[PDB]
């Protein structure tokens, strides 16, 4: 909540863009980590 | 030196997509 | 079913575009180059030299002025990372040799 | 005699994806 | 053969070093201060090596190689 | 990282593996000169 | 899917050392045999 | 309407005679810069070393001018002043004398200046008028020369359009003698115009050589003027290289020593372009060499400290 | 007055290396100190004739740190692989 509160508070339909960016970045980070691991 | 031939050629594909 | 048959016969180009071209050869390389140049401090070994090596290793061919990769690298990397400083360098080191100061 | 278009960048590996979340 | 190169370059390097002896002992301090705290690496390369580098371990290694007490 | 890498259990595993490795190398060369 | 079904260490080792054992040494062996010639 | 042998020999005598006169004048102003600057003047402020230095630079430009006239002769062997480029170079040799009399009309500092350069330039002017009536009735080398063109023409456009700069007063510097807190003299404006005229003559010479050897008609004759185009230039620099030794100040003024050092170094660099013969694709080869070396460095750095190439790349057969 | 120099090192400059004069117990030594947030130390340092030295402090912070952090994350895998490779191939080839 503090996370979402911060990205809502600091940075015309902009908050939705920031939130979608955050969720996509996080999911992609976890998936990239797993694929890079099993690539050994 | 995997990359060298790409410069040596100069100083001197997922067939499922088609 | 009949409607899907008629619609498949008239949209082969758009189909191949959206399935094979949209991401892999249009959006992903743009995103990758812009992302790399957003990180990667404003030197030349990082903004121009290593990008070329990695691009040729990945794509399997060198970026020449005939390709969009060379021009994207040139503009973003060179013009917005090393030029605003190498400009001052040449304006303070090589232009005095010639006539106009 | 080709066109003015990019190449694939991921027919060899996947590491390039590591660049999108990080920048994000 | 390596000893043949040592015995060849030693006399040349000794005289060249004894010649100046004024920058050859401040180049020493500059090099040692740069190798102790790797605080030059960011603008040189782009990798700020000072965050994983340990000065105290290096100083201890220098003392243990200069006084031969491991 | 190093305190975890050089833990006693990992140390003993490294030692046993290296022992069997040198053993099999010298035994293979013994049977290979014996040909 | 396609990453976790690549050959692992065992199969890669088998591949490269079998290719050094079969198609460089044994072909030299065949040339030697039918030059010199259970 | 070709050029019969009469016109050929007449232009030959014209060009050879005036070029030999130019060469004798170049030697004479060379030994003038050797001994003293007031050899050519009558004004009292000619006890200054920078006057003799500029005198030697006009001597080098007169060496170049004698070379230009002798290569006019050298082209006059095959009757080759009917190509439109040779016509334009004759027209620029005319505008040379025209802007020279223009510069002395803006100010004339020596009767010897009048005598010498009026002799040469009015002879050239009558000659070029008559030969124009005669003709009318019928790689990094390029970058080098065209940059010398631009720099010399800008030096002219900034030297012949302004009366003079002003020397800083250096407030409180010996309020009596020592020439401080004064104005620049009428013994240096004509000096500036002479420098500008030499710079223009070598500018037109470079334009002629550039648009002539753009095929790099004579590809090898300029080897003579090659001498004149380079040696003196280097010699020029030598003068300026001894300029800090004489203690002459070149950093304060703009329109005098800027193009001096520029064109001198550019002449040495043309000696380089003829010395190592850059193919215009060899420096590109050095670019490729350093790019290949750095690529081999970054591939090693990657495979050693970031991620193994055996891990990143896909393997097959299973 | 028994220290000659202090040099603030570290990516956040909280540790200082201190040089002990000959007038110190034990001669010359190089000693590292981690300091508390004490807003009175700088005056005490200068007004006793100590040569203070500071780093270059690399203003960017998230461009100075990116590549070194990538290395911090990727190098352990290389160390583990190199160690195991040494034992399991450099011996029983
Ligand atoms: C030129 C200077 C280089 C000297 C040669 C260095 C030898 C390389 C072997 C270790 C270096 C590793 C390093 O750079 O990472 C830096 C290393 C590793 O870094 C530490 O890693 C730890 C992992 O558990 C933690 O993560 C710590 O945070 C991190 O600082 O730190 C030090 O070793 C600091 C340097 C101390 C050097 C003292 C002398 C070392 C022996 C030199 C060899 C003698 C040569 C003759
Ligand atoms: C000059 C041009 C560039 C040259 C670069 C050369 C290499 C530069 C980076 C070296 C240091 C990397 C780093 O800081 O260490 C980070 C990691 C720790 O992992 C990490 O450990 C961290 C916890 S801690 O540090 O252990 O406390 C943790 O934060 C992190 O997640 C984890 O990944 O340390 C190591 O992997 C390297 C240890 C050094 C190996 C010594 C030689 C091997 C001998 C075998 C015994
Ligand atoms: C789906 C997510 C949709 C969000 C739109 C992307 C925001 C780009 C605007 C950045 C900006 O304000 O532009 C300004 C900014 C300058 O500060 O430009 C830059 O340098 C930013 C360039 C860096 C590239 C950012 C990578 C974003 C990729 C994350 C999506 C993972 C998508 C995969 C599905
Ligand atoms: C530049 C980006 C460098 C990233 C520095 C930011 C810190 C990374 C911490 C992420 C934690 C991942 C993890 O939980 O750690 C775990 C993870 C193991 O799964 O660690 C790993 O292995 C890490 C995988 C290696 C990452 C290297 C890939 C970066 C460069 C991608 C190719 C260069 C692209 C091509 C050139 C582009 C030219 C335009
Ligand atoms: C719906 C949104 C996402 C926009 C979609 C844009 C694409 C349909 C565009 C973007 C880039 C275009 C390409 C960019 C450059 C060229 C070269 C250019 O070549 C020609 O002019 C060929 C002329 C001929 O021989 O007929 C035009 C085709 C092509 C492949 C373009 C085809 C259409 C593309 C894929």
């Amino acid at each position: 909540s503090a996370i979402i509160k911060s990205i809502n508070n600091k940075t015309s339909s902009e908050k939705e863009t920031m939130q979608l960016l955050l969720m996509s970045s996080s999911i992609l980070l976890h998936l990239c980590a797993i694929i890079s691991l099993v690539s050994i | 030196n995997k990359i060298k031939p790409y410069f040596e050629a100069y100083f001197s594909l997922n067939r499922w997509s088609v | 079913g009949e409607r899907i048959w008629a619609w498949r016969n008239r949209s082969e180009n758009e189909r191949w575009f959206w399935e094979v071209f949209a991401w892999d050869r249009l959006i992903f390389p743009i995103l990758v180059i812009v992302a790399w140049e957003y990180l990667v401090p404003n030197h030349l070994v990082w903004a121009v030299l290593a990008p070329l090596a990695l691009l040729t290793w990945m794509s399997g061919r060198l970026p020449t002025p005939a390709t969009p990769e060379f021009w994207m690298l040139a503009y973003f990397g060179f013009y917005r990372k090393v030029w605003p400083d190498a400009a001052a360098w040449l304006q303070g080191y090589v232009v005095p040799l010639m006539g106009f100061a | 005699s080709l066109y003015f278009v990019f190449t694939q960048l991921n027919q060899k590996t996947f590491l390039s994806y590591w660049l999108l979340p990080v920048a994000g | 053969a390596w000893q043949q190169s040592f015995e060849t370059y030693g006399g040349k390097l000794r005289e060249v070093l004894l010649g100046q002896q004024e920058a050859a002992k401040n180049v020493a301090k500059q090099l040692d201060e740069g190798v102790t705290y790797m605080d030059w690496t960011y603008r040189s390369t782009g990798v700020d090596l000072s965050a994983v580098w340990d000065p105290e371990l290096w100083i201890r290694f220098r003392e243990a190689v200069a006084q031969n007490e491991p | 990282f190093l305190g975890w890498l050089l833990a006693p259990g990992r140390l003993e595993f490294y030692e046993k593996a290296a022992c069997v490795a040198i053993a099999l190398r010298v035994l293979g060369i013994v049977i290979a000169i014996s040909t | 899917f396609s990453t976790i079904t690549q050959p692992d260490t065992d199969l890669i080792a088998r591949q490269e050392k079998g290719t050094l054992f079969w198609d460089i040494w044994a072909d030299f062996l065949v040339t030697a045999a039918d030059y010199y010639n259970e | 309407p070709e050029l019969p042998l009469s016109t050929n020999r007449a232009a030959g005598t014209q060009y050879l005679a005036i070029g030999a006169a130019y060469a004798v004048a170049a030697g004479a102003v060379a030994v003038a810069a050797l001994q003293g600057p007031q050899l050519l003047l009558a004004s009292p402020a000619a006890a200054d070393p920078w006057s003799s230095v500029l005198l030697g630079c006009v001597a080098a430009t007169y060496l170049r001018a004698a070379g230009v006239f002798l290569q006019l002769k050298a082209a006059s062997d095959a009757a080759e002043l009917l190509c439109w480029r040779h016509q334009r170079l004759a027209l620029t040799a005319a505008a040379y004398g025209m802007v020279a009399v223009l510069t002395q009309a803006a100010g004339l500092a020596s009767p010897q200046l009048l005598g010498l350069q009026l002799l040469l330039s009015v002879a050239s002017a009558a000659v070029v008028a008559n030969v124009a009536r005669s003709a009318w009735a019928v790689t990094v080398a390029g970058l080098l020369l065209t940059t010398t063109i631009v720099v010399s023409l800008y030096g002219l456009f900034a030297a012949v359009f302004a009366p003079a700069p002003a020397l800083p007063v250096a407030v409180g510097a010996w309020p009596g003698t020592a020439a401080a807190a004064a104005v620049m003299d009428g013994s240096a404006a004509g000096l500036r115009r002479l420098a500008a005229g030499g710079l223009l003559l070598t500018a037109a010479a470079s334009h002629g050589l550039f648009d002539f050897a753009g095929s790099v008609p004579n590809p090898t004759i300029y080897s003579l003027l090659n001498l004149g185009f380079v040696a003196a230039a280097v010699l020029q620099s030598y003068f300026l290289y001894i300029a800090p030794a004489w203690g002459v100040n070149v950093n304060w003024d703009t329109a005098l020593w800027g193009p001096m050092y520029g064109t001198a170094f550019l002449g040495l660099v043309y000696g380089l372009v003829a010395l190592t013969k850059f193919d215009w694709s060899s420096v590109v080869d050095a670019v490729l060499r350093v790019a290949c070396w750095f690529a081999e460095l970054t591939m090693w750095f990657w495979d050693t400290f970031v991620w193994k190439f055996s891990w990143s790349e896909k393997t097959r057969r299973a | 007055g028994h220290v000659a120099r202090v040099r603030f090192y570290g990516p956040e400059k909280n540790k200082v290396m201190a040089t002990t004069r000959a007038s110190a117990p034990g001669g010359e030594r190089l000693c590292k100190v981690v300091l508390p947030p004490d807003p009175e130390l700088l005056d005490h340092l200068v007004s006793n004739g100590v040569v203070v030295d500071t780093g270059v402090t690399e203003d960017d912070r998230l461009r100075a740190s990116l590549l070194v952090q990538m290395l911090r994350y990727t190098v352990p895998f290389m160390v583990i692989s190199g160690l195991f490779w040494m034992i399991h191939t450099w011996i029983l080839d």
